[PDB]
């Protein structure tokens, strides 16, 4: 949820040196990227430790975020190297979060999901298991499903990845995350297209050339 | 029914615009009831004219303007297509930027030729008793998912007037879809991947997805006659090595003389499945289904401004009528019997007037659209009465 621009104002110093520290982090990313692979807390601590370390705080994070926006603005490649390291990270925040406080972001959302009891569960878990993606095994496992508009998850039943019946997706809690990563990929994809469109007014700042380049 | 002469086409529909065109139906439909601004003054309508002039940015304020405009343009043709932001006669007086499509039924639309690769009956253009059953596979496994799957309650299946179907997805929620939303319902139903001319088109995966098996079941129920008698795929070595190229090379030979030694194709189906049966220790299953599964025009239903054939409209060539069909006697509809602009015309002449197309055979067809219509009127009745509260 990086939307809102921080209104705050900080010194040259906050600005140049977060950029830094930021095109550090996901530089991070890029190492804990190609070095390991989502190898558990080694893959996670170590970069749970360039999270508080590197500051990154909330509001931190926040500044950081859409300062280095008017950074990989430019080219695609930024902005898909931009989007991406900003994805995995924004997965890792999830990730640890628990039970408890990960329930409130799903409902203090928009999106409209229920979930279904063992009544409705076993009754469906022969359907939901097949539409399932080659994700072995026959167990509908203990991991409780959702019961969502078909619409909201558009890129599950479009490669038939999940069961519908009567205009509801039944997915697992691992996929309504998957779902609003998504969005936030897409969301975000066309902030840079906002800021990119408007960067002119801001290209013959000199402050700025450090960063742009 | 007698072999129809389009040299009478502007009489007949002359006639047909001013006496048989069911308006007042064609309006309750389109106008959804009044409950929303301009849902009807917004719609647009295209018309194909005189020497095949193409008209399109058509509209209408009430019922008597669309009788008016169609008896004196007596269109040889007739589209609707989306509900716009500004009236679409008025886009001169638009902005630009500011005119577009935002409403519209999913629709989609299936045509024999989609299908010329697993017949033998007729030649593409032409539609005969021996494949029609693929309309009928198609209405079924397509209606059934629309229903059971997305929960689409509004479904009205119309014939193209020559060989194929289509169908007009009208529930509220769905005429406010977006194309990227269409555009993944139609991937969800879509199973043959038919590429530049590659022989095999359907792979199945050792789990099978709901949809995909409440097909297969679907056509299981037509497939010996449709395709063991009627088609008589197995009929030849011009025919069966066609089904052997979507089989592991592994097998082709023994088949080849199960083929040789038999005397029908089901017959030989019967070995086609035992002997791939001990070689899978799902081909069959995929042959079914590159023979019988319905074929989708993605553009058809992805574009939200989309401009198709109108129901009730008339076939220049084939001259029938585009008619609703009845999905409770789906298997019953015969494209043959269906009547001709001529044929109706002719009936009117052997006889204010108001209920004229009920003394007519379009009668039934258009109590199909009624009920149709019903329905509308429930759903809606039912949703804002009852939900707004
Ligand atoms: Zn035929």
């Amino acid at each position: 949820f990086y939307l809102q621009p921080p209104s705050e104002n900080i010194s040259l110093i906050e600005f140049e040196n977060l950029a830094i520290d930021r095109v550090k982090l996901l530089k991070s990313v890029e190492n804990l990227g190609v070095s390991y692979v989502k190898g558990t807390e080694q893959y996670q601590s170590k970069l749970e430790s360039e999270l508080r370390k590197l500051k990154f705080p909330r509001r931190r994070d926040h500044i950081s975020h859409f300062i280095l926006r008017l950074a990989y603005c430019q080219s695609e490649e930024l902005r898909r190297w931009f989007i991406q390291q900003e994805m995995d990270l924004l997965r890792f925040r999830f990730s640890i979060l628990p039970k408890d406080k990960i329930q409130d972001f799903l409902k203090d959302s928009q999106l409209q999901f229920e979930a279904i009891s063992d009544e409705e569960k076993t009754l469906r878990e022969q359907e939901i298991v097949a539409s399932s993606p080659s994700l072995s095994g026959l167990k509908l496992g203990f991991e409780s499903i959702y019961k969502i508009p078909f619409a909201d998850a558009l890129d599950l039943f479009r490669g038939r990845k999940v069961y519908l019946e009567d205009g509801f997706a039944y997915v697992p809690l691992k996929d309504i995350v998957a779902i609003i990563l998504n969005e936030f990929r897409a969301k975000l994809s066309k902030a840079l297209a906002l800021t990119a469109r408007s960067l002119p007014a801001v290209q013959s700042d000199e402050r700025l050339q450090p960063l742009l380049n | 029914m007698e072999t129809f002469d389009p040299t009478e086409l502007p009489e007949l529909l002359k006639l047909y615009y001013r006496r048989l065109f069911p308006y007042s139906q064609y309006y309750r439909w389109l106008n959804y009831g009044g409950v929303i601004k301009n849902y009807f003054q917004h719609r647009e309508f295209s018309f194909t004219l005189k020497d095949d002039i193409y008209i399109r940015y058509q509209s209408f304020n009430n019922q008597s303007d669309l009788e008016k405009e169609m008896q004196k343009m007596n269109p040889y043709k007739i589209d609707i297509g989306a509900v716009y932001s500004h009236r679409p006669n008025q886009h001169n007086t638009v902005k630009l930027g500011a005119f577009q499509a935002q409403e519209k039924e999913l629709v989609f639309d299936i045509d024999m030729t989609d299908y010329d690769d697993v017949r033998r009956c007729c030649s593409s253009a032409d539609i005969c008793p021996k494949c029609w059953t693929l309309m009928t596979m198609a209405i079924r496994i397509i209606d059934r998912a629309l229903k059971e799957d997305f929960g689409f309650k509004h479904r009205l299946w119309v014939y193209s007037g020559r060989r194929g179907v289509h169908c007009w997805v009208c529930d509220e929620s769905v005429r406010k879809l977006s194309s990227a939303v269409r555009s993944g319902i139609v991937e969800y139903l879509s199973l043959v991947k038919g590429g530049q001319d590659v022989k095999k088109k359907v792979h199945l995966s050792e789990k099978i997805h709901p949809f995909i098996r409440k097909s297969i079941n679907i056509i299981k129920k037509y497939f010996e006659e449709y395709a063991l008698v009627n088609q008589d795929i197995l009929e030849n070595k011009e025919s069966w090595d066609k089904i052997l190229a979507l089989v592991p090379e592994t097998i082709h030979d023994e088949l080849q003389q199960s083929f040789q030694k038999s005397h029908n194709s089901l017959q030989r189906w019967e070995h086609l499945k035992k002997v791939a049966s001990r070689y899978q220790n799902w081909l069959e299953w995929e042959i079914m289904l590159q023979y019988c599964f319905p074929r989708l025009d993605i553009n058809v239903s992805k574009g939200i401004n989309h401009l198709l054939k109108s129901p009730f409209s008339v076939h220049p060539k084939t001259g029938r009528i585009s008619v609703p069909i009845d999905l409770q006697k789906v298997d019953q509809f015969d494209p043959f019997t269906v009547p001709t602009i001529s044929f109706i015309c002719r009936e009117l002449d052997a006889i204010h007037r108001t209920r004229d197309y009920k003394k007519t055979s379009l009668a039934p067809y258009v109590k199909v659209f009624e009920h149709f219509l019903e329905n509308l009127d429930k759903s809606r009745k039912g949703e804002l009465l009852k939900k707004s509260d």
